[PDB]
């Protein structure tokens, strides 16, 4: 079956390319939402707000 | 049986095995380079991509 699938080849190369693009896009989405800033601020010990 | 000498010559013997290969053809139709699939992970990635 692998030998027979060999002569298709380009089809699941295309599929893997598409899925990798999707995964990279997911990481991009999370970064662009949450990594708006880069200075990791932290709260002061005193909560005198 | 003994009155003889052998000149300097050499040969090597390697056994074929069922494998997958990637081959590149130049513009004149001849092969220039190839990749043994399933040798090392780098070659495996060349093979998949
Ligand atoms: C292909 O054939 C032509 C004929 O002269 C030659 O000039 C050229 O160098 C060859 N190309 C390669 C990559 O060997």
């Amino acid at each position: 079956c692998s030998n027979l699938l060999l002569q298709y080849g380009s089809f699941c190369t295309q599929l893997n390319r598409a899925l990798t693009g999707i995964a990279v896009e997911q990481d991009k989405n999370t970064q662009e939402v949450f990594a708006q800033v880069k200075q990791i601020y932290k709260t002061p010990p005193i909560k005198d707000f | 049986s003994s009155g003889w000498t052998a000149g300097a010559a050499a040969y090597y013997v390697g056994y074929l095995q069922p494998r997958t290969f990637l081959l590149k053809y130049n513009e004149n139709g001849t092969i220039t380079d190839a990749v043994d699939c399933a040798l090392d992970p780098l070659s495996e990635t060349k093979c998949t991509l």
